[PDB]
């Protein structure tokens, strides 16, 4: 439900088991790791009140990697927390959330920034070419 | 004599078994209600309350007549009579003996008493509104008939008042004074007589279930029609058409017959509760297919004949036993929920037109043993809690639609509901269990949202502050504890030196009372976590108590017959009243105005005005002796 930055993630939300599957795999993997914590950060991160749940999982894709990455984040939380009551908590599923969000910046909202914008110059957008006539 | 409260008056009364009178009302007609020392006045198309006598009688009334446009009241050895609920005339019987029936005809008042005296007033000139002057005293002679059971005047019967007895049924002619007509000896006991709409029959009822058509001026019956193992208490004609006759039982049945076709039409089974007398009165309303009925369990109820069997049309009532538990249910003064021991929930106003309307449970649920209600969120979702008797769950009631709700609330525990409380928000419901767990459901949805686990006794009160930041719990081991909503963490306990019965929470001021077995109220503030006010006074167990808004004064009620008002800022009794009949609730108005109370003995509520909206000076036996409001105010 959540992109990123020219990215973009899909939440996936009704009560079952174990195995989180992103894109089609498992949230063990992803693999675009290194930091590949910060998306098992958010089920991680559901060290605040809850221990892992019993639910569901969905597929990201857009832009690049990192962008992606950053995108399933929110997409998690921004679904664990899901309206309720059948998916966030049946009752002030801000149980979650304000917990989720006292930390947090991928299901605390998107970022403000994307892609755009040059310049008749040289690179554009503000590195305007280097000239020094004589 | 109180300084702070002065009688107002009493809701939820409607009648209390005396049988009720019918009258004219222009081209309508109007019922006469008994309420104790009251009578009250109702149209008999809508229901609406007309009028309630303005000056209570010295005693108990016992019969009423309604005659044109005039009511005739009988107490002690009096008659009153009365125009739009204002004694326009006293008659006062030469006797010590007390009046039983009425009867007002042509130019007569006829009152018999119990010693078988039947006395005569007369119109001086027939255009009288009502007799006044004393024209004879009759008696019935045991040799002459038995006990008199009803006076009845037939249609076209110039003169002539017939006198129907235990035993016989006599014609006295009022004028020259002669008995006229006495006929054979009735086997069985007469117990109700009502003329028929035809010429010289009068119906009447026996112990055995027999209705006995009979002819006055042939002096035989005519017809016996049998019903098997009743005692009728009521006899009415149809009149719109329909040759049918209603029967009423000290069962609480009523049953209709068809006279021509010689078959049971019907019987509306246990309309009234036997116990209290079952159906004292049923009356067919002239000319029209609506049967009006009563009994002594505070409830009018009408009837009608669609053009098949009576449906039921409107009906007005109270509790037929004590309030046991009210609340307001507003913060504009309109209505107060109120539960009594006899299983219902009832909703009545506080305005003028004394309406009132029964929560719908769709025998009844087990008796309320508490209540909580918050205006919030009414017609949105349930706003009423209340815990059931014996039962591991309560129950929830819509006051929009005045209708029991979707969820129940279960302890979880095993234990039984022993308190009951809700969010200001409405978004909440609280529950203590007797095992000692206190559950917190979400009012919207039904689902549980959290569980405490303290006490290990009944949980006998539990509130939450108007922020929803911190709840507070008493119980039976003594234990006050102070919780976090939000998260779940134990912010603190209290140990009290004995058992709590009860708490009420002050949300303006965070300050919450708690009734304790030693008979004293402690008075704590929920911010702080500490006692704050201890009350010593009560010689017997605490009823109940509530903060007076502002948030000043503690009044409470005990089992010692006082209702006491306590200044917090020095926990001293400022005032205390001497009640004879103990007060079993107090509440305050929302805004500080009024004071409801209920009693032992009554079905209604006492409204109290706060005339103090005073002295910090100390009392002891300075209290005042006060009576409970009059039922004829307002």
């Amino acid at each position: 439900f959540g992109k990123k930055k020219s990215a973009t993630a899909v939440a996936h939300v009704k009560a079952g088991k174990g195995l989180i599957k992103v894109n089609g795999s498992p949230i063990t993997l992803v693999e675009p790791e290194i930091l590949r914590f910060k998306v098992y950060e958010p089920l991680l991160l559901v060290g605040l009140d809850k221990f892992s749940n019993i639910d569901i999982r969905v597929r990201v894709t857009g832009g690049g990697h990192v962008s992606q990455v950053y995108a399933i984040r929110q997409a998690i939380a921004k679904g664990l927390v899901a309206y309720h009551q059948k998916y966030v908590d049946e009752q002030s599923k801000n149980e979650l959330k304000k917990a989720f969000t006292s930390y947090d910046r991928t299901l605390l909202i998107a970022d403000s920034r994307r892609p755009e914008p040059k310049k008749f110059g040289g690179k554009g957008a503000r590195s305007r070419f280097q000239k020094s006539y004589r | 004599n109180s300084k702070i409260f002065s009688p107002f008056r009493i809701i939820g009364n409607v009648s209390n078994g005396v049988p009720f009178a019918t009258g004219t009302l222009g081209s309508t007609f109007y019922i006469v209600t008994c309420v104790g020392k009251t009578f009250q006045i109702y149209d008999a198309n809508t229901l609406h309350l007309l009028f309630v006598s303005e000056k209570e009688t010295p005693s108990s009334i016992v019969a009423l007549s309604a005659h044109f446009h005039y009511v005739y009241a009988a107490y002690e050895n009096k008659v009153g009579i009365y125009k739009r609920g204002i004694e326009e005339h006293l008659l006062e019987l030469e006797t010590d003996a007390n009046v039983e029936h009425l009867c007002i005809f042509g130019d007569y008042l006829c009152a018999s008493t119990d010693d078988n005296s039947i006395f005569i007033y007369k119109k001086s000139d027939p255009q009288d509104k009502y007799p006044s002057e004393f024209y004879t005293k009759l008696t019935v002679t045991e040799i002459q008939g038995g006990e008199i059971v009803s006076l009845q005047h037939l249609a076209t019967y110039l003169n002539k008042l017939t006198v129907v007895t235990k035993s016989n049924v006599l014609l006295f002619n009022v004028r020259t004074g002669k008995l006229v007509f006495t006929s054979n000896e009735f086997p069985d006991q007469i117990t109700t007589a009502e003329p028929a709409p035809v010429l010289d029959i009068i119906a009447l009822g026996t112990v055995t279930g027999e209705v006995i058509m009979f002819n006055m001026r042939k002096g035989k019956r005519i017809r016996t029609i049998k019903i098997p193992q009743s005692r009728i208490s009521s006899l009415s004609f149809r009149t719109d058409g329909s040759s049918h006759l209603s029967v009423g039982t000290s069962s609480g049945d009523l049953i209709f017959y068809d006279l021509d076709r010689r078959s049971r039409i019907h019987v509306l089974k246990n309309i009234h509760r036997e116990s209290y007398g079952g159906v004292t009165q049923a009356t067919f309303l002239n000319g029209q297919p609506i049967i009006v009925t009563s009994g002594g369990d505070n409830s009018l109820k009408e009837y009608v004949f669609d053009p098949q069997p009576p449906r039921y049309l409107r009906s007005r009532g109270g509790h037929s036993q004590p309030p046991s538990y009210i609340a307001f249910a507003d913060s504009q003064s309109h209505f107060m929920l109120s539960a009594s021991k006899d299983r219902s929930l009832w909703s009545f106003s506080l305005r003028k037109d004394a309406q009132s309307q029964e929560m719908s449970q769709r025998s009844k649920f087990p008796e309320i043993v508490a209540l909580a209600i918050e205006n919030a969120r009414i017609g949105e979702w349930e706003n009423i809690i209340t815990a059931h008797k014996d039962e591991k769950f309560a129950r929830t009631w819509d006051m929009r639609n005045k209708r029991v709700g979707r969820w129940t609330f279960d302890t979880t525990d095993d234990g039984f509901v022993k308190s009951v409380a809700m969010s200001q928000c409405g978004n909440f419901g609280f529950i203590g269990s007797s095992n000692g767990s206190i559950t917190i459901y979400n009012m919207q949805s039904g689902i549980l949202r959290k569980k405490y686990k303290l006490h290990k006794r009944a949980v006998t009160g539990i509130s939450l502050d108007g922020m929803n930041r911190k709840m507070v719990s008493c119980g039976l081991d003594g234990i006050v504890g102070f919780y976090d909503f939000n998260k779940s963490t134990l912010l603190g306990k209290l140990k009290l030196d004995a058992p709590i019965t009860a708490m009420v929470y002050h949300r303006s001021s965070d300050l919450f009372a708690l009734a304790l077995d030693d008979l004293s109220i402690v008075v704590i503030d929920a911010v702080t976590q500490r006692v704050v006010r201890q009350l010593w006074g009560h010689s017997n167990r605490i009823t109940a108590f509530d903060f007076s808004p502002e948030g000043r004064w503690i009044v409470s009620a005990s089992l010692d017959s006082t209702i006491r008002t306590w200044d917090l800022p020095t926990g001293g009794c400022i005032d205390g009243i001497i009640v004879d009949n103990v007060a079993t609730n107090v509440k305050f108005s929302p805004n500080g105005d009024l004071l409801a109370t209920t009693h032992v003995t009554g079905n209604g509520i006492c409204i109290w005005t706060n005339r103090a909206q005073s002295t910090r000076t100390i009392d002891e036996s300075e209290f005042a002796r006060m009576a409970l409001p009059s039922t004829s105010v307002r």
